[PDB]
């Protein structure tokens, strides 16, 4: 029998979220010079 | 134009006639009915007559109330050491306080002591049943002027010659014979 | 005070008749309450959750 | 002072939008229905003392 | 219904916890702090129920 | 009314025991003011009366 635990309404945010971790990394294929121009 | 001093109003008054002069004690019988009942009845019973002050610690306390004068004696009106009574409004911030000596909790005897100064370490330990009135204060302090011999005992200890109860807050006190 | 101290009664200290003043602070409190809930809420949340890192 | 009280009077009357939108949310009923709060009855004075201690 | 309790219960709780400086109390320190958010609410309800000068 | 270093009072230790000391009141005429006179200075005058008010 699952029961949801009662939360104390005057309880502050329990734990700290601020921590920051670098953005995660397949490329679709692209399918898309003269000397003088260079 | 305000200088505040907070303390609950007292009730009852008792006169102690000592070799050091008169001492007026205003009692709190609302806060400490047990020890003030004990004190009033023991005064009415002549139990404190010719009882010395056997312990003087310079600038700390002067102790008396033992009929035997040894300091380990004395008994209450209740046939046993009675309970301690404490209040946040009664503290030791000063000399001029009249409190109950004990060897521990609920140990209260007939022995009592006057505060020669501040004791913050006796808080929530000894019960405060009274205070000495300013006019008579110096006389209390003369109780503390002695040449002190071994084990905090004066060579010529001051005595309580008699007792007068000036105002008795209790209706029902019957002195024992 | 003007109306109260009308006749024999002088400029002296003793006039009780608060009801009015009392009202005023209650109106104040009615409004300020939600403000303080929101501000103190944030204060607590910063205290416990942490000042947000990103300044996003 | 009489002039200023009229100014408050009139401004309130001018300003008087209806609520304009309404919610019947209840706070003490939510708090009271939850086990962390209990209810009783005390001397007002006694509560006042309790609140000051709590705030301290 | 949340039947009300003996008044001495709340009296004693606060008196026990009077300063939540006791080593034993610990976890109230976090809980108590959390409430601060609703303290102004409490104040407003306190004040609006003052007793009037004809009531003892 | 009290010093900063003076801690707040336990209601139960001082206040609870003590009398309430007379309120302001007024000397209503037994004759002329009789209708009003029995309940005039009670807290919520006619709370228990199915004649005068709705009810609780
Ligand atoms: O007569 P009182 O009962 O002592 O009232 C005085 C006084 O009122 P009146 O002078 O009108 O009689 C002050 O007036 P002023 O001295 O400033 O002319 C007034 O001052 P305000 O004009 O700022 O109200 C002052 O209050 P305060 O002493 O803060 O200035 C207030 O007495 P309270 O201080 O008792 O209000």
């Amino acid at each position: 029998r699952m029961v949801e635990m009662q939360k104390d309404p005057m309880e502050p945010p329990r734990f700290k979220i601020n921590k920051k971790i670098p953005r995660g990394p397949p490329p679709a294929p692209v399918m898309h010079m003269t000397v003088k121009e260079q | 134009s305000n200088i505040y001093i907070q303390e609950p109003p007292t009730n009852g008054k008792v006169l102690l006639k000592t070799t050091a002069g008169d001492i007026d004690i205003e009692l709190w019988s609302k806060e400490a009915p047990k020890a003030c009942r004990n004190f009033i009845q023991l005064c009415l019973e002549a139990y404190y007559d010719n009882t010395i002050f056997h312990r003087v610690v310079p600038g700390f306390i002067v102790q008396g109330g033992d009929p035997t004068g040894t300091g380990s004696g004395g008994e209450s009106i209740y046939g046993a050491p009675f309970k301690d009574e404490f209040h946040s409004r009664l503290r030791f911030n000063r000399r001029g306080l009249v409190a109950m000596a004990n060897a521990g909790s609920h140990d209260n005897g007939s022995q009592f002591f006057f505060t020669l100064g501040r004791a913050d370490e006796l808080n929530n330990k000894h019960t405060i049943f009274g205070k000495v009135t300013g006019d008579t204060v110096y006389n209390m302090l003369r109780l503390s002027e002695v040449d002190i011999d071994d084990d905090e005992r004066p060579h010529n200890p001051h005595k309580i010659k008699s007792c007068e109860v000036l105002f008795n807050p209790f209706d029902d006190i019957i002195p024992r014979e | 005070y003007y109306r109260f101290n009308t006749g024999p009664v002088g400029k002296g200290p003793g006039c009780g008749f608060w009801a009015a003043g009392w009202r005023v602070w209650l109106f104040f409190m009615r409004g300020i309450t939600p403000l303080l809930e929101r501000w103190l809420g944030n204060l607590l949340a910063r205290q416990f959750e942490g000042r947000h890192s990103k300044g996003v | 002072s009489y002039q200023k009280l009229l100014k408050y009077y009139v401004l309130n009357a001018l300003k008087h939008r209806p609520p304009k939108a309404q919610k019947k949310r209840y706070l003490f009923r939510s708090f009271k229905a939850t086990k962390f709060f209990q209810s009783t009855k005390l001397d007002w004075v006694e509560v006042g003392l309790q609140v000051c201690r709590q705030g301290y | 219904q949340k039947e009300d309790m003996p008044p001495e219960h709340v009296r004693k709780i606060i008196r026990d916890h009077g300063d939540m400086t006791n080593r034993k109390f610990r976890h109230d320190k976090r809980v108590y702090l959390g409430a601060l958010k609703y303290m102004p609410h409490a104040v407003l309800k306190l004040l609006e129920n003052m007793p009037m000068p004809w009531e003892q | 009314p009290f010093d900063d270093e003076e801690p707040p009072l336990d209601y139960a230790d001082n206040i609870l025991d003590v009398e309430p000391l007379e309120a302001i009141q007024l000397e209503l005429d037994p004759e002329e003011d009789a209708p009003v006179l029995d309940w005039f200075y009670d807290h919520q005058p006619l709370r228990d009366s199915r004649k005068y008010v709705n009810g609780s």
